[PDB]
RNA sequence: AUACCUUUCUCGGCCUUUUGGCUCAGAUCAUGUGUAGUAU
RNA sequence: CAUACUUAUCCU
């Protein structure tokens, strides 16, 4: 059928396979924060700092795992803590694939080569 | 006839609220690691599930509170359940794309509906029907068999993420909101909207059906209004401005709406004058940042005495109504009819 | 401002009625025609040089009328 | 005599004018 | 910036996940919360029932040689632990446990 | 850095070569100073003169 | 290895503002004799923005002096109380240690390692240059500058060969977007006639006045 | 403070602005005045 | 002293009150057998 | 030849954006002759 | 003419 049909390449779903696990959990984050963003705005507001806002939770998350305290100073506060409360998202799931990942680690169950890196 | 026409008919003629008894919050339940963002009773009554950010389903106990079971399979947030009437069967969607049917006589996953492109965020069961609907970021509904795990339909016609979902037996079998600020009333026979609606300014976050009433409930994070059936007839506009995203609503049999925002307030209204009885906030449980703060989900139990709202600080949170209250000595937030005249 | 651009097409509407047409051109244009209805769809009778107008209007408003980081900083000492 | 203060030698960056583009030549075109 | 929107002769690829299986449903019995079994009852009896038994059933009511040792009773006034749930990533008591397992 | 023994991770602190010849020559210094003095009496043990099992023999 | 020649001072500043606090190891390539190490604790020793290099206030000598005797020998943690940076509170503090006594073993030697040449101040830029002071320069005015990349050079040179190609190969003569309209979405249909405004449209192609690109 | 696509040079506080006990007193007395009676004694 | 046996936070019992009923489940009652 | 309105020129000024999203800051960061070609 | 760069060319 591939022969003869073609490969059917287009628009079937991809599973969310172990190599995709981090990279789809940010899709899926960033489309959540993007939500709220056009949630949050008001009526008549240029609906296109998104970017920037999306680029403050990058910031934000990196702050995070540097233990860096941040503060924009010119932040709405509705921005912020829509921030802070995905970023705390993200710091949950890390922290507890971290506790996953090491208790694999412990045992010895079968971790990837990286898993090992990453956990460390 | 006119917006002052109609103001003026509206200060004579609006319904009354009925009064309702207020509702305390009388149970907090700790436990999952991450944001609930599903609930789901059971028609039994006697446990309800959460789907979390943690990627679990709990499985607790509607009078006790207590942790029955944990169900793992999903691999991202659990952000749709629904729990079957007709069958001994759960359905999740989450963010990793993906419908489970979890058996709950094995307690594990039987059946998975595939095709989702994104995210799921909304789940029906049809109440007469062998099927189900989800609706994702792919901005699609995609109707399932049940049994043959086969996507029957697509329901196309939504621009951003279908967020909130209704099935019912009559027409429209499908009700969907969406981001694109939409409210689409579906026609499961021909696969086509049977009614676009676009009265709302932001997007459709929650849907509700009356319990008994041929009329809906759609929520935003500017108006909760109502609508008539089969046809989706704007009947109005609740009579407040909870002025917050609304991520939940219920509605009870008593003509209790509950809308749950994403700042983490509670409203209760009055189906059918529209007049909001009762505002809360939640209280966050320790270690929360108060911007972790929302309510995510919300049902009444089967018996529309229990509220049990899914928050973002990770709780189940548990209401009763205070229904040693009367009218007297509680009859909470009071009215003033629609008096002015405005442009609508 | 949608009130200052409101004026300012106030502005465009009193200025090309004053630029364009003349109370004789308007009331003998009616005095053609009856209707002033249920005609609507069908073109109504102008003459030709209306249509210049309103384009020669409109391109009347027309004559009116490293690198990247340079605007960003631009931004900010406007700002800060 | 002079120095090296940073701002001057940024100011010879931008004369460096980094790589703006030069404008398609303008072929007669029939 | 912008999702794939997933909008809908056959193709004759089969999948492994699409061949048959779990192909009649389970309905709820008698016995499972069927909908007419469900009717019958006063669901709010069984409610106010279980939430009574439950609320009332948990309350449960109707010189030595120790004489040059510089430090006494150094235990004493030491918090004993709780279970209790803090919704903080890095300042919960798993996480300090764990942090106290895996760290030396 | 840690270094990972996969039950326990083991704090690994780089410091300064030009410092850890300080460091180091302290390090012998104190220890040689020390022994001459008995300033650790024998009770405190990792010892030189036995080895891990040896020391656990001396306690049966 | 050696003391801040006040040229690489400023390298490492323009590196800062143009690579951030957290790549020493790029800003360490710019410049040849030091390392990330180095160019971080040039950097948090003496180029901070923050730092006070300003005379030291007499706040600021007890408050120095009440920390060296609260946590004796503690110069990490006493320097963010003062404001200033640990040699700074150091040697100020060593100073003024001096003042109430009023070679010696504790100075540098001729030869010697200094162990922190990232916080004496730069030796300035002299009357006369080297390959190395002026190669590192020019290294770092360019690698200062550059963003772009190389294919684009490719970019216009390949589009001038098609040109030329293809005006040869008219020289020797001597999907389709024009065709068809691209996935035509015509104009619904309203209530007023559009015909006239068709033919227009076909005579606005049809013209073909000389226009520049 | 991590990243630079396109490589803007930002002013060097422009960088470093967006997102930016009295018992030891005690302890050091006493342990200070323990110093002075132990080398006295 | 008060030590790194700091508290952060206060308790369930402080935030919501003597008639909240506050409930820690970390494990299930029931296996995934029953 | 002056007072009025009115019309013209010259100063003063301005937003998104071009931001390749994520991870174990993704990782590491650096131990040649000899020729010739070129830049100097 | 002296620093550098290099190239599946050439050795160590």
């Amino acid at each position: 059928a591939r022969q003869f049909e073609g490969r059917q390449s287009k628009g079937i779903a991809k599973t969310v396979t172990k190599q995709r696990i981090e990279s789809h959990f940010d899709l899926e984050l960033r489309a959540a924060v993007m939500h709220d963003i056009l949630d949050m705005m008001p009526e008549g507001v240029k609906q296109n700092k998104a970017r920037t806002i999306l680029q403050h939770l990058s910031e934000a998350w990196r702050c995070w795992k540097a233990n860096i305290p941040w503060k924009v100073p010119g932040l709405p506060a509705p921005v912020e803590n829509m921030i802070l409360r995905y970023v705390k998202q993200k710091a949950d799931w890390w922290t507890n694939v971290a506790h996953y990942n090491r208790e694999r680690i412990r045992r010895g169950a079968t971790v990837d080569k990286t898993v090992c890196r990453k956990n460390l | 006839n006119s917006s002052a026409a109609v103001s003026r008919r509206i200060a004579s003629k609006w319904p009354r609220p009925v009064w309702h008894a207020p509702w305390k919050m009388y149970r907090v339940i700790s436990g999952h690691l991450g944001w609930v963002r599903c609930v789901a009773v059971d028609p039994s009554n006697e446990w309800f599930a959460t789907g979390s950010a943690d990627r679990t389903i709990k499985i607790w106990d509607l009078a006790s509170g207590q942790l029955k079971l944990t169900l793992t399979g999903h691999i991202e947030q659990v952000t749709g359940l629904a729990v079957s009437s007709r069958h001994p069967y759960m359905f999740s969607c989450g963010l990793d794309k993906m419908v489970k049917c979890w058996d709950l006589e094995q307690n594990k996953v039987i059946r998975s509906y595939h095709g989702h492109l994104s995210g799921v965020y909304s789940i029906a069961l049809h109440p007469n029907l062998d099927v189900l609907m989800t609706g994702g970021r792919d901005s699609v509904v995609r109707v399932w068999d049940m049994r043959t795990k086969v996507q029957a339909m697509v329901l196309s016609g939504h621009d951003q993420t279908v967020c909130s979902l209704l099935a019912q037996a009559p027409d429209p079998q499908v009700i969907s909101g969406s981001h694109d600020s939409t409210i689409r009333l579906w026609d499961l026979r021909k696969g086509k909207a049977s009614a676009v609606l676009t009265h709302h300014k932001k997007s459709i976050r929650a849907l509700a059906m009356h319990p008994h009433e041929f009329a809906f409930a759609s929520a935003s994070a500017e108006n909760i209004k109502k609508w008539a059936l089969p046809d989706g007839d704007f009947l109005h506009n609740m009579l407040s401005q909870q002025r917050a995203i609304i991520n939940s609503m219920a509605i009870n049999q008593d003509g209790v709406v509950a809308t749950g925002g994403d700042n983490g307030s509670l409203w209760l209204w009055d189906w059918r004058s529209g007049h909001c009885f009762q505002q809360d906030e939640t209280v966050v449980q320790p270690g929360s940042l108060e911007s972790e703060g929302a309510l995510y989900d919300m049902t009444f139990d089967m018996t529309g005495s229990r509220l049990i709202t899914a928050e973002g600080d990770k709780t189940v949170k548990m209401w009763k109504e205070v229904e040693d209250a009367t009218p007297e000595t509680h009859p909470g937030l009071p009215f003033r009819p629609p008096k002015d005249i405005k442009r609508f | 401002a949608p009130e200052n651009l409101y004026q300012a097409h106030l502005k465009r509407a009193e200025a090309g009625v004053a630029a364009a047409y003349s109370v004789e051109d308007y009331e003998r244009a009616k005095a053609a025609d009856p209707e002033f209805s249920l005609k609507y769809g069908q073109q109504p009778k102008l003459p030709a040089a209306n249509v210049e107008k309103m384009v020669a209007e409109l391109q009347e408003r027309d004559r009116k009328k490293n690198d990247r980081n340079a605007h960003f900083n631009k931004k900010i000492q406007r700002a800060f | 005599d002079k120095q090296i203060t940073a701002e001057q030698l940024l100011r010879e960056a931008k004369e460096i004018q980094l790589e703006d583009d030069y404008k398609a030549p303008k072929q007669i075109i029939t | 910036w912008a999702p794939a929107i997933g909008g809908e002769k056959p193709s004759v690829q089969q999948s492994a996940k699409n061949l048959p299986g779990h192909t009649k449903l389970k309905f709820r019995q008698t016995g499972q919360a069927a909908e007419e079994e469900l009717r019958a009852k006063d669901l709010r009896a069984e409610l106010e029932a279980k939430e009574r038994k439950h609320f009332g059933k948990q309350s449960g009511t109707d010189r030595r040689w120790d004489d040059d040792v510089v430090f006494k009773n150094q235990a004493r006034g030491e918090p004993k632990q709780q279970k209790r749930f803090v919704n903080d990533t890095i300042r919960n008591d798993f996480h300090r446990r764990f942090l106290q397992r895996y760290i030396r | 850095e840690f270094m990972d023994l996969y039950s326990h991770l083991i704090p690994v602190y780089e410091i300064e070569p030009l410092e850890k010849i300080t460091d180091c020559y302290l390090d012998q210094y104190l220890w040689f100073e020390a022994d001459n003095r008995h300033l650790f009496p024998c009770w405190v043990k990792p010892a030189d003169s036995e080895p891990p099992p040896l020391l656990v023999y001396k306690w049966c | 290895g050696g003391v801040w020649k006040n040229t690489e001072d400023e390298i490492l500043k323009a590196a800062v503002m143009k690579y951030g606090l957290n790549q020493w190891a790029r800003i360490s390539s710019l410049l040849v004799r030091k390392s990330a190490k180095q160019c971080k604790a040039r950097w948090y020793e003496w180029l901070d923005p923050a730092i006070k290099k300003t005379e030291w206030t007499r706040e600021e000598d007890e408050k120095l002096l009440h920390l060296a005797k609260l946590m004796p020998c503690q110069w990490r943690t006493i320097a963010p109380i003062v404001g200033r940076t640990p040699a700074q509170c150091l040697d100020r503090y060593e100073r003024l240690l001096d003042q109430a006594v009023a070679d010696d073993p504790r100075r540098l030697r001729p030869g010697e390692i200094d162990p922190n040449p990232e916080a004496k101040p730069a030796r300035p830029d002299a009357v006369d240059m080297d390959e190395d002071e002026k190669e590192m320069l020019s290294e770092a005015r360019a690698r200062l500058a550059n963003t772009r990349g190389k294919k684009a050079k490719r970019k216009a040179r390949e589009k001038q060969l098609e040109e030329a190609r293809r005006l040869a190969q008219l020289q020797k003569k001597r999907v389709d977007y024009s065709s068809e309209v691209a996935f035509e979405l015509k104009p619904q249909a309203g209530f007023y006639s559009t015909a006239d405004e068709e033919k227009t449209t076909r005579s606005m192609q049809q013209e073909f006045r000389p226009v520049t690109v | 403070n991590w990243k630079n696509p396109k490589g803007y040079t930002i002013p060097l506080d422009k960088r470093l602005a967006a997102d930016g006990n009295d018992k030891f007193a005690a302890l050091s007395e006493a342990l200070f005045t323990a110093e002075a009676k132990a080398r006295e004694a | 002293v008060l030590h790194e046996d700091k508290k952060y936070y206060p308790s369930a019992e402080e935030i919501y009150g003597a008639e909240v009923e506050t409930l820690v489940m970390e494990e299930d009652a029931q296996p995934l057998e029953v």
